[PDB]
Formats: structure tokens, sequence, C-alpha cells
């Protein structure tokens, strides 16, 4: 039962409040083969160890994947605060994970580059008092995911539908793209093995 | 009732004047970075977008009852937007208010000295101010002096005559006693109990708290006229007060430029880091990392990519014109920006810590509603922005930076000299602050009538800030509208108070960092209980009053000067004893 991580090769990334997440199953995970694709540039691990997130059994394995530029790596620390992780993804630290910052090379053809990275400032709900914001929970999505989904074409841009408010930001992506990827493991208990 | 209708009219006014104010503020920082007329178009258009909805808004707000309203976040949401100020006027008196105005900032502007030796015109900057800053000829001091007063402020006359009759006008139209009345309605807390200040409540506590400074200016004045009489022997009476142009800028708001003359220790040099920050080839982005570390030590949040990747921290060199006053922006949705031009030196470091304090306040109020988010009164932003440069100047600082030796020897003498200097700068601007103020408001009020704005501008002189005319002075001049905050009507209280709040706020995080020993030494860093501290008062911008904001921060619900007098203790002693053989006031009496 090979593992298949073709479609995270294929296809444009998403930006990280769209992240794309898969998950595996009954399957037999050839890690190092994934990674020797990219040129990696970070790799953080909590509660494992990169060799041993490479060895043992679990129930399931999750990676979610998106379009992240690694000079943003320190926005996307644990315990770090701000508008990544309040508006656009918190990682769940209840179980082991890892997180991997990485560079596509000119290589890969199956990956298009996007025309920005982009990622959301401030969503809220307006009232007379002030504003109420809406935060992610850990390894959740967006409320203002509907109202994103529309699209940015400028900087600090406001989409609105009358009892929510989100704010969007987006620069240009230059030279090779970068990616970053979240893995989580989750344990019958011999599913997915090396 | 009354009060849902006006909840569903905030919510509509808050919902649409998000965008609005961020194309304008945006128009606006385009502009000042790259200065041209298609951008001086767009500003245009944008802030006339802004004023008319803003218009039409206070307008539709005018509707509502204010007595009815039971909430205080929704009653002070309908308390700034139902105030018209010259809108109250006829429209005769507006346009004729505007013009007044408009002319008198042209005269201040425009207004040159002709010197009779080179045939020279030299305006107020850079001409005039080089001569009073720099010059110890008594002579050229007093030409510069007596030829502002009298080409420029003798053109102001009449029309600051008018635009106090103007202003007055205005000012009852809104329900207030007298323009200054209407200027200290900036302090006023009602309908919250113990918490309530009213606008006479603001005069007493300046008088109450100026009483309390004055010992301490005494003994500097008196060590600076010691001083002043090596300079300028036999042109200052021993027991007399100081003459006007001999203090170091045009109108003596400031004694900072007499250091070099008053410094009680030459031979000892003061701390500088410029020539360590150039050996270790530091450049404007470190100094301002520098400046975010010290604020995430204190358990303050990051700045954000965008403040990285938009703000202007050097001068560009593409061609672009910009102004170099260092500004902190709050654009709105979430984009803060800052606008300097930084040098590799010591003050653009403090300059740097400044404004990134500035910027910490603006987010930490981003929640609270548009016309809630500011300070808790016009004092409070730059106290915030001075207490971090007092910590980021001490030699306990610099030396966990690595811009100072481990082995670094502290004496005593340079404390000395570091405390007089600061003295010059914070003591020295008190007495003229408090003696502005209170003779704008004396005339706004009616008991100064015209025929005596002169007579008791120059009596007040001597009996408060102890400086004396140099040359007499008729009502033909207008001497206090020769200084620019007078000229373009702005309020000048809030240099007073800002003082007393900056010590305030130090002391109280002081002894929450658990300092040990002289105030002046304390340094905030890597102490998260004290920014906690500041963070509380911080998130409450301006929807609470300012007095339960100031208990929040120091524990109590009053300006105190005590702070400020335990900063200065040491040097309050040094100076005590080196008066000991000198005269300690002044006569109101001689005259040079
Ligand atoms: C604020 O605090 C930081 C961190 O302080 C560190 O953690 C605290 C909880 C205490 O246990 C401190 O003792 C501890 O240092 C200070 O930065 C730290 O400064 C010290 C100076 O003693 C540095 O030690 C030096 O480290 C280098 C290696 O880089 C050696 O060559 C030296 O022999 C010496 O051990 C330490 O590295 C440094 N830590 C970091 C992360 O930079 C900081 O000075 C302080 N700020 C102020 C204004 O006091
Ligand atoms: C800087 O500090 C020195 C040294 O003072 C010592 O260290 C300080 C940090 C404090 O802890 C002091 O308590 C401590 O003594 C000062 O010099 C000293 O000044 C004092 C006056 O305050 C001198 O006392 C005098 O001594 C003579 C006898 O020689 C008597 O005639 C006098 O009546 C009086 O008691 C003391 O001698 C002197 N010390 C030395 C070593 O000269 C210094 O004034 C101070 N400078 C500043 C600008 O603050
Ligand atoms: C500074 O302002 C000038 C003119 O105000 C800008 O030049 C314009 O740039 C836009 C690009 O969007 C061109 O389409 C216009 O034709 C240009 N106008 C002129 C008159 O040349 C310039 O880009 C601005 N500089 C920066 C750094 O933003
Ligand atoms: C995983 O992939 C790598 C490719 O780099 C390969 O060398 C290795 O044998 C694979 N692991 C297996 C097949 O267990
Ligand atoms: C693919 O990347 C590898 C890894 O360095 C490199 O050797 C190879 O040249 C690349 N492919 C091409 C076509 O250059
Ligand atoms: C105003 O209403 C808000 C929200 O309904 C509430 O939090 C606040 O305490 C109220 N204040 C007063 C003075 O009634
Ligand atoms: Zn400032």
């Amino acid at each position: 039962q090979e593992c298949d991580f073709t479609p995270m090769l294929t296809g444009t990334p998403p930006p990280i409040y769209n992240f794309k997440r898969l998950v595996f199953t009954n399957c037999n995970y050839n890690l190092t083969k994934l990674l020797s694709l990219f040129q990696v540039s970070e790799f953080s691990c909590h509660q494992v160890s990169p060799s041993s997130l490479a060895t043992g059994c679990y129930s399931s394995l999750t990676v979610d994947y998106f379009a992240y530029s690694t000079d943003m790596s320190s926005y996307l620390q644990p315990g770090s605060a701000g508008e990544i992780v309040q508006f656009n993804y918190k990682q769940d630290f209840s179980n082991p994970t890892c997180r991997v910052l990485a560079t596509v090379p000119q290589n890969l053809t199956t990956i298009t580059k996007p025309s920005n990275y982009a990622y959301l400032t401030e969503c809220y709900k307006t009232s007379a008092y002030g504003k109420n914001y809406l935060y992610n929970a850990p390894g959740g999505y967006t409320p203002c995911l509907s109202l994103a989904s529309r699209g940015f074409s400028t900087k600090y841009q406001s989409h609105s539908d009358g009892e929510l408010t989100t704010t969007g930001y987006i620069y240009p992506v230059t030279g090779n793209l970068q990616m970053a990827f979240i893995i989580s493991v989750q344990y019958d208990t011999n599913s997915v093995c090396p | 009732t009354t009060e849902e209708q006006a909840k569903t009219f905030l919510e509509k006014f808050n919902h649409e004047a998000e965008d609005l104010s961020y194309q304008s503020s945006l128009a606006s920082w385009n502009y000042n970075t790259n200065i041209t007329d298609e951008n001086v178009q767009k500003m245009n258009e944008a802030r006339a977008k802004w004023s008319a909805f803003y218009e039409e808004q206070s307008r539709m707000a005018k509707t509502y009852s204010l007595e009815e309203i039971q909430n205080l976040t929704l009653k002070r949401q309908l308390k700034a937007l139902q105030h018209s100020g010259t809108s109250a006027l006829s429209a005769e008196k507006s346009k004729r208010l505007n013009t007044i105005l408009n002319k008198m900032s042209t005269i201040y502007s425009t207004g040159k000295v002709l010197d009779p030796n080179t045939q020279e015109c030299l305006a107020l900057e850079p001409g005039l101010d080089d001569i009073m800053e720099n010059s110890r000829d008594y002579n050229r001091r007093l030409w510069a002096w007596e030829g502002w007063r009298a080409e420029v402020g003798k053109q102001l006359r009449p029309l600051y005559e008018e635009y106090v009759v103007l202003e007055n006008e205005m000012a009852r139209a809104n329900n207030y006693e007298d323009y200054g009345d209407y200027w200290r309605g900036d302090y006023e807390v009602t309908g919250a109990g113990d918490y309530d200040y009213s606008r006479d409540q603001l005069m007493k506590d300046v008088e109450r708290t100026f009483a309390e400074i004055k010992p301490l200016y005494e003994q500097l004045h008196a060590y600076v006229r010691a001083k002043l009489m090596h300079t300028y022997p036999s042109y200052i009476s021993p027991t007399g007060c100081l003459p006007a142009h001999l203090l170091g800028d045009m109108w003596g708001r400031f004694w900072t430029n007499l250091y070099s003359l008053t410094v009680p220790f030459e031979h000892k040099p003061s701390i500088d880091v410029t020539e360590k920050m150039e050996n270790q080839s530091w450049d404007a982005e470190r100094i301002f990392k520098e400046a975010e570390k010290f604020f995430v030590s204190i358990s303050l949040p990051y700045m954000t990519q965008g403040f990285w990747d938009n703000s202007m921290l050097t001068e560009p060199g593409d061609g672009r014109k910009v102004v170099c006053h260092p500004t902190a922006w709050d654009l709105g949705k979430g984009d803060f920006r800052i606008k300097m031009c930084t040098k590799v030196t010591m003050d653009d470091f403090l300059t740097a810590h400044h404004e990134m304090g500035h910027i910490q306040y603006d987010m930490a109020y981003a929640a609270q509603p548009y016309l809630l988010r500011n300070g808790a009164n016009e004092g409070f932003h730059e106290a915030v922005g001075e207490i971090m440069s007092l910590s980021a100047a001490t030699p306990h600082y610099l030396k966990a930076l690595g811009l100072l030796a481990p082995d670094f020897h502290e004496d005593n003498e340079t404390e000395i000299n570091f405390l007089l200097k600061q003295a010059l700068t914070i003591v020295g601007t008190l007495p003229f602050t408090y003696m502005l103020e209170k003779w704008r408001w004396m005339v706004f009020k009616g008991e100064i009538p015209k025929q005596q704005w002169m007579e008791k501008w120059w009596e007040m002189k001597r009996e408060i800030v102890g400086v004396v005319e140099p040359l007499p002075h008729d009502e033909t001049y207008c001497d206090p509208a020769c200084l620019f905050h007078v000229a373009e009507d702005y309020s000048f209280i809030r240099y007073y108070t800002r003082t007393i709040y900056q010590f305030q706020f130090h002391e109280a995080l002081c002894k929450t960092a658990k300092h040990e020993g002289a105030l002046f030494k304390c340094d905030i860093s890597n102490s998260t209980e004290a920014g906690q501290r500041l963070l509380q008062m911080l998130r409450l911008g301006k929807s609470e009053p300012w007095t339960l904001a100031l208990e929040n921060i120091v524990g109590i619900k009053t300006m105190d000067v005590k702070p400020l007098l335990n900063y200065f203790e040491p040097l309050f002693t040094w100076l005590k004893e080196q008066n000991r053989n000198s005269f300690v006031g002044w006569s109101t009496e001689w005259t040079p």
C-alpha cells in the first residue's frame, strides 16, 4: 500500500488561510523520497525528532501545506502571536508535529507558481462597540474563508458581507517558490508504517 | 427607543468610516514620501471625500439626544460626532475666521528681517534660529530678538485681536463660557462618579503642581544666572531676572542650547555610542531591530511584516523628495508605518525607540471603535513615547547591547552632567508653558482687556519665569503671537501635563520592575510584569475616562509632581550646595 503524495506535487499551492490538507491511512510512507525533492531550509519538530518522524507506525498521517515565504518563518513559531496565528493558521500541538519550510527547485514543473503570496490581517464582526475579532482554533480554518474566497488585488483590501469583515495583504512572488508543510501523526495502530 | 436607533446609526457609521479614513491616510502617506503634483491632487480628493462624509454623519448624529442615551460608549461616540465647532458660526463669520487663520499662518511662515550690515534678508528658519541657538554676541542676539518681534508681531496684532473675538463667538455658540473653556474640555469627565473631572479642576491642578515645581526651578535659575554672569559681565544683575534674548532660542522655550555654557564638569565627556556604532557597522534596520527586541523583552508584540516592507527607514536616493520629520502612522486595517530619515547616531537610536513606542500604543487599542482610537487624553501618547527613550539611554541598557565596554565605570560627575542636561530641557520649559497658557486663558476669558495685553505679558514673565525684556514694548506689539503654536491656533497645556504624566508612568513601572537605586538609572528591560501593567492602560484607548486609565497604570487618579522631583533629587542636592554663596530668587524691579 504505497502512499501517494502526487496531488501535493501537482498544481498551484494555495495561500495560507486556504491551506490544503491531505490525510493518509493504511499507507507505506517513503518520507525521504518526498523530502528529497525540495531544498529544505527549516525542520522543527515537537514531541518527536526528524529521524524519529521517518520511523514508526501511526494510525493516521496528516499534511497541511501552503505557499509561504521563508523570510516570514518567525511568525509561524510556537508561542508566537500576530496576524498569521490569529487569522490564518494555528498549529495544533495536541500531537507530535513537524514544521518544514522548503524551496521548490526549478526541476519541478508540475508545481505552478501563484502570482502573489497572501495572508489575512484581520477577521472580525462589526458593531457599535468596536471590533469582535474571530480567532482560528488549533488546526482549523478561518471563519472569514468565504469572504476571502473573492480574492485580493491590492494591499490591505477589505471584503464585507454585512456581518463579517476581512482584510487581505498580498506581495509578489520572486525567484523559486517557497512552501510550508505541517506534518502531524495520530496514533488500528499499524496502518501507516515505513 | 432612542438608544436602539443610535446603536444602529453608530454601527452604520463604524462600518462606513473605515475605508474612507484608510484611503485618506494612504493618499497622505503617498504624498509625504513622494512629493509630486498628482500626489497632492489625490490627497486633496481623498480629504474632500472624508470631510463630506463626516459632515453628513455629524448632521445625522445631531438629531439624537445625549440625555436619553444610557450606555457610556455610545454616549462618548455621539458626543464626539455631535460637535459642530466653527460650523456653529454663520457662513460669513466662518469664512472670515478661515481668512484670518490663513493670513496669520502666512505672515509667520514668510516673515523676514533685513540685516543692515550685509543687506541680507533672514527668515526665522534657518536665518534667525542660527543666531539665537549659537551666538554669544549680546548685540547680535538683541538685534535678532528685537527685529523678529518688531517685524512680524506688529503685523499679527490686529489679526489676533479679530481672531479672539471670532473664536469666543464660536465657543459660545457651542455652549462654552469661552474659547479657553472649550480647549480645557479635553480633560472633562462627566457621569463617572469618583472619576469625574471638571474644566476648572484642570486650572486648579496646574496651579497646585506648579507651586511644588517652583523651588527646584529657582535653584536651576540661580545656577544658570551665576554661569551666565561669566559670559556677559555688566549685562546681568546678580539678584535680577534673566534678559529674554540670552536663553538659547528665539523665545526661551527651552534652555538646552545653554549647556556648553553651564556644564558642571567640562573635563568629563558625556556618553556617546555613535563611534562604537560606526565601528561595528550598524545601519538603520539594525537600530529598529534593537528597538523591536527591547519591546519584545517586556512582553509586547513584534512588528508586522508590512511594517518592515512598507516603512521608510532611510532617506531614499532614487530621486524622490520626502519630509524627514520622524512620524509614526496608523493608516488603519492593520497598516502601521514609520517615516524617518535615520542616521547612525545615538539620537536616532533614541528616536527609533520613541517612535516604536508610538506604534505600540497605536497597536494596543486597534479593537476600539473609530471615534475612541486615541490616547486617554492629549498628553498620554507623548508620555508613553518619552518613557521608552528614558529607558534606552541608561548605561545598563547600552552595556547589555555591547555599545559600552563591560568594565565601564560610572562616575557621579558624569551623572550630574547628564541630570543637568536633562533639567535644562525638562524643568526649564515648565514655567514657560504654564505662563503662556495662563495668559491665553485670561485673554480669552476677558480678565485682560486688550489695552493691557502686553503689559500683563511682561509682568507675568518677570514674576513666574524670572525673565525680563531687554526693550519695553507697548500695545503695538504682539509678542505671544510670535510663537508658532499661538499663531497656528494650537493649545499648549498638553506640553505641561505630558511632563507630569511621564515621570508618573516611569516611576510606576520601575517599581513594578523592582529597580533598586536612583530613579534616573532605571531600565525596565526584561520585565514582563511592567509590560503587562503598561498594556492594561494602553488597550483602553479613549473608551474610559483618563482618570481610570491613570489609576490603572500608577494606582492613583490624580496628577502628581513628586515622581518628577524624585527623578531630579541628586541634582537638587548638588544645586543647593553650589548656590550656597549666591542669591536664590529674583526681583521684578531691575531692568537691562
Ligand atoms: C535580557 O535578558 C537576556 C537573556 O538573559 C538570559 O536569560 C535570563 C533568564 C537570565 O538567566 C540571564 O542570565 C541570561 O543571560 C540578556 O541576554 C543575555 O546576556 C548575557 C550577558 O550575561 C549573555 O551571556 C553571554 O553570552 C555569550 C554567548 O553569546 C558569552 O560569550 C558570554 O560569556 C556570556 O555568557 C547571553 O548570551 C545573552 N542571551 C541572549 C539570548 O542574547 C540581555 O542582556 C538582557 N537585557 C538587559 C538589558 O539586561
Ligand atoms: C562624587 O562622590 C564623591 C565621593 O563621595 C563618596 O561616594 C559617593 C557615591 C557617596 O556615597 C558619598 O557619600 C561618598 O562619600 C564626592 O566627594 C565627597 O564629597 C563629600 C561631600 O559630600 C566630602 O565630604 C567632605 O569631607 C571633608 C573632609 O575631607 C569635610 O571638610 C567636609 O565637611 C565633608 O564632610 C568628601 O570628602 C568627598 N570625598 C572625596 C574622596 O573627596 C563628590 O562630591 C561627588 N560629586 C558629585 C558631583 O556628586
Ligand atoms: C512617485 O510619484 C510619481 C508621480 O507622482 C510616480 O510615477 C508614476 O508611477 C505610476 C506607476 O503606477 C505610473 O503609471 C505613472 O505614469 C507615473 N507618473 C508620473 C508622473 O511619472 C512614481 O511611481 C512614485 N514613486 C513611487 C516610489 O511610488
Ligand atoms: C525512501 O526514499 C528514499 C529516496 O531518497 C529511498 O532511498 C529509500 O530507500 C526509501 N525508503 C524505503 C524504500 O524504505
Ligand atoms: C535536479 O536537481 C538536482 C539536484 O541537485 C540536480 O543535480 C539536477 O541538475 C537538476 N535537474 C536539472 C535538469 O538541472
Ligand atoms: C454598554 O454596552 C456594552 C455592550 O452591550 C457593555 O459591555 C457595557 O458595559 C455597557 N456600558 C454601559 C455604561 O452601560
Ligand atoms: Zn513623538
